[PDB]
Parts: structure tokens; sequence; C-alpha cells
């Protein structure tokens, strides 16, 4: 349900994956993308490459400061419709939930259930 | 009638929960901790309360107590629907375990696990409002083409009469 698995074919993504994912070992390539019914703002940049030891409520710091949010305005990822705990780091969201082209996929939403 | 056929303005949410108060005292009125106030709502009327609510079944009896609460989402006008529970020796339930009160229809659905607006952790069980305008705005309707009137004092009990479906086990009050 990602634009960005339509607009770039699996074997191109997994080409890239495996190649950052070597270059990069310390850091795990991210995509997050909007979803299609949320009324928030939208992402300039949606390829991300994050440091393993970054926590996921770091993550959602600087998704936040990306869209112009305050912290109390509300903002949800979304990992294979499964909400992530913030203490958990990226490195640790990326062994569990990496789809099979190397790439970790989050969507974002103003609500809980993003449907 | 409302303001808005469907949702609830914060004195329309007074109305209706005191009117639900009155007529089930198993709920009563809360404020929950001193820094999550808030301001549209009179203090000592920030979100209803019910407590040791049997939970006899699931989705000799194996019998569970719940906490449920009714908050106010000023994000989407609705009330908003909380549960916590216990088991037989009054220990908190893991949040697998409350899922088997919770109906297959809805455990993935309608159901989240986030931290109660007004209380501390640990975080609870609560049903989704995303679609509750476009279900209660239907039954307000169906029942003035009935011949009859949808209060604004009654909105939570017809709200709790449905939200039954969610946790079809868990029996709280809002009648008789």
């Amino acid at each position: 349900k990602f634009v960005y698995k339509e607009e770039h074919p699996f074997e191109k993504r997994r080409s890239e994956g495996e190649k950052i994912r070597k270059k990069y070992p310390d850091r795990v390539p991210v995509i997050v993308e909007k979803a299609p019914k949320a009324r928030i703002g939208d992402l300039d940049k949606k390829k991300y490459l994050v440091p393993s030891d970054l926590t996921v409520g770091q993550f959602y710091f600087l998704i936040r400061k990306r869209i112009h949010l305050r912290a109390e305005d509300a903002l949800f990822f979304f990992v294979n419709n499964v909400i992530p705990p913030t203490s958990a780091t990226m490195g640790q969201l990326y062994q569990e939930h990496h789809e099979e082209d190397f790439f970790l996929y989050i969507a974002y939403s103003d609500e809980s259930v993003y449907g | 009638k409302f303001k808005e056929t469907g949702v609830i303005t914060p004195e329309e949410f007074v109305a209706a929960g005191d009117h639900l108060v009155h007529h089930c005292p198993t709920w009563q009125w809360a404020t929950g901790e001193e820094l999550k106030v808030k301001a549209y709502l009179p203090t000592g009327k920030q979100f209803l309360v019910t407590k040791n609510v049997p939970c006899y079944k699931r989705c000799i009896l194996q019998t569970r107590t719940y906490d449920l609460y009714i908050t106010y989402d000023k994000y989407y006008q609705t009330p908003r629907l909380w549960l916590f529970g216990y088991d037989e020796q009054r220990q908190p339930l893991t949040v697998e375990h409350m899922y088997e009160d919770i109906s297959q229809d809805h455990v993935k659905k309608t159901v989240t696990i986030e931290n109660h607006p007004h209380l501390p952790p640990p975080p609870m069980c609560s049903v989704h409002p995303k679609r509750h305008a476009e279900v209660m705005k239907k039954i307000i309707e169906t029942v003035a083409e009935g011949g009859g009137e949808l209060g604004v004092h009654m909105y939570l009990l017809i709200f709790l009469k449905f939200v039954q479906a969610v946790i079809p086990t868990i029996e709280y009050d809002y009648t008789r």
C-alpha cells in the first residue's frame, strides 16, 4: 500500500537495500509515507537512512519536526499494522519488520487506527 | 436535537453524562490527574467511571472484573470507551488476556492500547471513535423516522447499547 513499492520495481528496491545495508551496517533504510485518508501535513522526503541506535521515539521527534507538529498534536507510526514502542531502537524495528527488499516501511497518521 | 447530528459538544457530553449517572448510579463522574484536566469541561466532570463490572465468560466461572471509562474526544466530538480488567485474584490482566474479552470483529480493527487521557500508565484498551458519529447519526435519524426523538440526555445510553458488540461479555449497566 506504499507508493514507493509502485514507482520502483521489487528488484530495483532489493538491489538498493542490499547495497545500502552493506555500505552502512549501522544504518537502516526506512520508507515513510502518509496514510491515504490522513488530515495532516505531508513529507517532502520519504527515503530515510537512519542509525540503528536511534530509538523509535527519537525518530518520532524528527518526523514530527519535518511536518511541523507540536507535542500536543497526535502522530502514530504503523509498521505492518502495528504501532511500534517508542523504547525500541530503529535497528530492532528493522530486524523484525523489514520486507524482502531490505526496506523498513512505516506509515504515519493522526489517528490510532489508520483506517 | 443536537447542534450537529451525530457528534456531541462538551455541554452535551455533560448533559448526557449527568443522565447516565442518574439512571445508572454504577457510573460516576471523575476528574483524573491534575495536570491532565481539560478546561472546556467542569473540573469535577472530566470523564465517567464504572468499576468492578463483572465478566463471567470470555469471547465453574472464571469471573473477571473491569473498570470502564467514557472520556470526551475533542477531535471527533464523540465519547470514547476505555476499559481495564482484573482476574479473580484482583491482579491486572495482561494485554493478551483482555483481548479474550474483545469480540473477534474488533480485536484488530477498532481497539487500541493507549494511555488513558486523564490517568497514569499502565495503558488500557480503547474502542476507537473513528466511526461513532456516522453510526449515531444513522440512529438519531432512525428514531425520528419512527416517530420518536433521541434526546441529548440519552446519547451515552444509546452509545453504550451499541458498543456492547465490541465487548459482549463485559456486563456494564445502561438500563433498568
